[PDB]
């Protein structure tokens, strides 16, 4: 009932990193995006991913990462993680040039299409818009099995960042997996992350429209197994 | 804050 991690490598971990956006998407300088990066490269590393963090990338550089990345070969691997920091719409992540859907992005690893990865998790964790909703709070194997997309906030909603510390969903998902990415499954781990962000944080700002807004993430789980990085 |  646990996802076989024997293999001489947990697994590649692309982290892409976009923080300066093309005038044309008119899309604004996301602060605190190196230092979720940089603390994203520290945990996954600690969990023994071999991690490589690209940033401002395009849609085509995006699409070319992954689908090389999808080409490599996975035999010796556990799994394979992926985790897209930038702006984003509905369905769809911003490259420094445009916008890329996430669905393209990811079906690369399909079974049929990554035969190595086959049976083998595949996660993405994706901290980007969803569209322009506020959370205002209150007081054979099938070819799309496996894969595990951990988005930081729910369909049609916006998602938090504070220029000086990050986003809320990658402080919290740093902290968790700092402190029990080695001993707790992913749904529990993820799970905590989903408390950890609706709890602890509530967005501070200037624009009343803007203030005071909550969020809460989303994990959809095509898993057949338990996922423990041990 | 900013939103992404």
């Amino acid at each position: 009932y646990q996802y076989n991690m024997n293999f001489e490598k947990l697994g590649k971990c692309i982290i892409i990193n976009n923080k300066n956006f093309d005038k044309v998407t008119g899309m604004g300088v996301r602060n605190g995006t190196d230092k979720d990066a940089e603390a994203l490269f520290k945990c996954f590393r600690s969990l023994g991913f071999d991690v490589i963090v690209y940033n401002d990338c395009s849609c085509a550089k995006m699409q070319d990462l992954l689908k090389k990345a999808s080409e490599e070969d996975h035999t010796n691997a556990a799994c394979f993680a992926c985790i897209l920091l930038s702006h984003g719409e509905e369905n769809v992540i911003y490259g420094k040039d445009g916008v890329t859907p996430i669905k393209d992005l990811t079906a690369h690893f399909r079974g049929d299409r990554s035969k190595t990865l086959l049976e083998k998790p595949k996660l993405f964790f994706i901290q980007a818009c969803r569209g322009t909703e506020l959370d205002d709070g209150i007081q054979k194997i099938p070819v799309e099995a496996d894969f595990l997309f951990a988005y930081s906030t729910v369909p049609g909603y916006y998602s938090w960042r504070s220029p000086g510390r990050g986003s809320w969903f990658v402080q919290a998902l740093c902290s968790i997996l700092e402190e029990h990415g080695k001993d707790l499954e992913i749904m529990q781990i993820l799970t905590r992350v989903n408390d950890r962000v609706a709890r602890h944080f509530e967005s501070q700002s200037d624009d009343p429209h803007f203030h005071e807004k909550k969020q809460i993430p989303c994990v959809v789980s095509m898993l057949t197994k338990e996922l423990y990085f041990s | 804050d900013e939103v992404x």
